[PDB]
RNA sequence: UGUCAUUGG
DNA sequence: AGAGTCCAGCCAATGACA
DNA sequence: GGACTCT
């Protein structure tokens, strides 16, 4: 049902969204990816970025970055 | 005496080759070529009058080059090499680059 | 069993002798310049005495067919019958015929081996641990049924790393390692 | 040894890219200013094009493709590529 | 790096294509909405995950569904890594 | 050609562990079918696998996986 | 879109 | 002891033909 | 034409 809980979302940023605007790119991609669609059963309404832990380190595809934010996840 | 072995080799993980400065110089050419940001002290509009391997350059002397390489079970920076090793390596890196008149 | 494959046995009995007196001793075809034979052959059962050179410790070995095995333990026995055994069989005291078509110890396509003791198998184990993890690398493999088991074998002492010193025609000796594995 | 000898058909067949970035946008304005660009690709609506005047909008990303230029390194080899240096990749000269 | 953008297809030539997790094939856009056919008919709803694979890959990967062999690919949920700083390491020898 | 416990030729995968696409780019026309009979689930590690997959090969540089620290950008 | 013939390194 | 099965370098270039 | 495998 509905719950919040603390998880990771695993977006994609191209290299030219790695600018001093990366984070409200970070919050663009997580609110286009994740909010406001079902994914395996569980859907999760608004999303919060938790800011106070440590950033994972970003792994590198062939053109693109792959980044695990924390996130407070609240489903339904 | 596995404990001395396993601090021999993470010892030896601090070699740098060819292979890894390539991939990190090749990393960082490619992310900064498609519009990252350069992590570069004295950010102006000066530092976008250079030409970018001169950037990454010095990102790497600098300490400032965001490039992690997972080697061994270990993320090192390219600060985290054989300070010898990155020098030894990246001069011969800029003297073939000035041969091909890209530095 | 015949009058010509029971001096084979002989060499390889001194290497026995050997491993039954240093188990980490170092086996090659050197050894056999620090023992002596004595052959005593029979079609029933083979005496072989097997005597160190400055130590003048004697062991005799009975050697039977797989057919007729009548042991009792001599004095100065190795404690076990050797059996000359027409197939490749799994046993540190049962050799195959074909073992002894030729005399192998003298060969130069006998390697030279070792039993690792603890301090040298933790140091093997820890090289080959990849550092990711708990993941390790494999060391190339060796069949239990190999003759070079057979010699170093130890009852209560599992053998499960075999040290080899390859020759090398540029460095001179490399090292390299196999592991048992089983049979049967 | 560390050079080879483009005749004029590739140099005029062949295309370098110049990506969109803050180091190059003043260059890649000057060539499509001067007619000297021959591909255009746009990555966010992710398509190539022709240049045969348009408008065309260089965001980061973007690349433009134009005449190779020297000192551009070309992989060239030699068949059968029994070894490693049969394929080796030096800098173009006209 | 430079065999791999050899060997695959060119950048220009790019698409989004989503695969099923479950059954590993091509996931279907019908008005909008990436969907698998098969699992939808199933009673199912897997994930698609987008891949960039050459187009002779997909071609062989559904040739070889049409012999019967099902292909299913699995893919990596790295766990999060995180970089922590090392000590030092000279590595020039004691005379 | 030693590396079991018995000699094996270079035609052969006998007891070394090769890949269903590495069989197959060596010649093998029931590769494929053998490995959809046992319900085989094989890795993508060796040159054959990561050509098919369009997946940068673990020789030389490809030898390394490359993260990026995104930290020093966010701190500014 | 594939065969056959001839030729090159 | 004897048949089945698969294998026979790479990259080209022209022309004719179905 | 020739090597490996099942019969
Ligand atoms: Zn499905």
């Amino acid at each position: 049902s509905s719950f919040v809980t603390n998880g990771y979302l695993s977006v994609t940023l191209e290299p030219h969204e790695l600018t001093l605007d990366i984070k409200t790119n970070i919050r663009n991609a997580v609110y286009k990816t994740y909010l406001h669609r079902e994914i395996s059963g569980k859907m999760a309404k608004k999303i919060e970025i938790r800011e106070d832990v440590e950033l994972p380190l970003g792994e590198i595809v062939n053109n693109s970055v792959v980044i695990n934010v924390p996130c407070v996840i609240t489903y339904a | 005496i596995g404990n001395h072995i396993s601090a021999l080799k993470r010892r030896y993980t601090r070699r740098i080759s060819l292979f890894e400065i390539a991939g990190i110089i090749a990393e960082s050419y490619n992310l900064l070529q498609r519009g990252r940001l350069p992590l570069v002290s004295e950010f102006s509009d000066e530092t976008m009058k250079q030409n970018m391997l001169h950037v990454i350059i010095q990102e790497i002397e600098e300490g400032s080059c965001p490039i992690v390489i997972e080697k061994n079970g270990e993320l090192l920076s390219v600060n985290d090499f054989d300070k010898d090793g990155l020098k030894f390596h990246l001069d011969y890196i800029i003297k073939i680059w000035k041969l091909q008149k890209r530095y | 069993m015949n009058q010509y494959n029971v001096k084979y046995l002989a060499k390889i009995l001194c290497l026995k002798t050997e491993i039954a007196r240093d188990p980490y001793a170092v086996i090659n075809r050197n050894v056999l310049l620090r023992y002596t034979t004595d052959i005593e052959y029979n079609d029933l059962v083979t005496l072989i005495t097997v005597r160190h050179k400055i130590d003048s410790m004697k062991t005799v070995f009975q050697v039977f067919n797989e057919s007729s095995i009548n042991y009792t333990p001599v004095d100065d026995d190795y404690g076990e019958p050797i059996i000359i055994t027409s197939y490749l069989q799994k046993g540190h005291n049962k050799f195959p015929v074909n073992f002894l078509y030729i005399d192998v110890v003298i060969s130069d396509l006998f390697p030279s081996f070792v039993r690792l003791d603890t301090t040298e198998t933790n140091i093997v184990n820890s090289v080959l641990q990849t550092g990711d993890g708990k993941k390790t690398l494999r060391l190339p493999k060796m069949l239990e049924t190999e003759i070079v088991v057979k010699i170093l074998y130890r009852p209560n002492i599992p053998l499960k790393i075999v040290r080899f010193f390859r020759n090398n025609m540029v460095t001179g000796v490399e090292i390299a390692d196999r592991s048992v594995i089983s049979v049967a | 040894v560390n050079e080879v000898g483009m005749p004029a058909y590739i140099r005029n067949t062949l295309t370098e890219k110049i990506f969109v970035n803050a180091f190059t946008v003043d260059k890649v304005k000057q060539l499509l200013a001067s007619n000297q660009v021959k591909f255009y690709f746009n990555k966010r609506l992710n398509q190539l094009t022709r240049i045969r005047k348009n408008k065309i909008h260089l965001l980061p990303g973007d690349w433009v493709e134009v005449a190779v230029q020297e000192y551009t390194s070309i992989i060239f080899g030699r068949q059968p590529s029994l070894h490693r240096y049969n394929v080796i990749a030096s800098s173009i000269r006209a | 790096n430079t065999i791999t953008e050899v060997l695959k297809d060119s950048e220009e030539d790019y698409q989004d294509v989503y695969v099923c997790e479950n059954c590993g094939d091509i996931a279907a856009q019908i008005k909008g909405i990436n969907t698998c056919l098969r699992c939808s008919k199933l009673n199912l709803s897997p994930l698609l995950t987008k891949i960039d694979t050459t187009h002779v890959s997909k071609v062989f990967l559904t040739q070889m569904n049409a012999r019967g062999v099902k292909v299913k690919l699995d893919f990596e949920r790295r766990p999060p890594s995180f970089y922590k700083p090392l000590d030092k390491v000279d590595l020039k020898p004691s005379f | 050609l030693c590396a079991s416990y018995e000699p094996e030729s270079v035609n052969k995968f006998k007891f070394g562990a090769a890949s269903t696409l590495k069989r197959a780019t060596f010649g093998d026309n029931k590769a494929l079918l053998n490995a959809a009979l046992h319900k085989k689930s094989e890795p993508i590690n060796d040159n054959s696998s990561c050509h098919f997959f369009s997946k940068v090969p673990n020789i030389g540089t490809g030898y390394y996986k490359y993260f990026i620290d995104l930290g020093l950008l966010m701190r500014m």
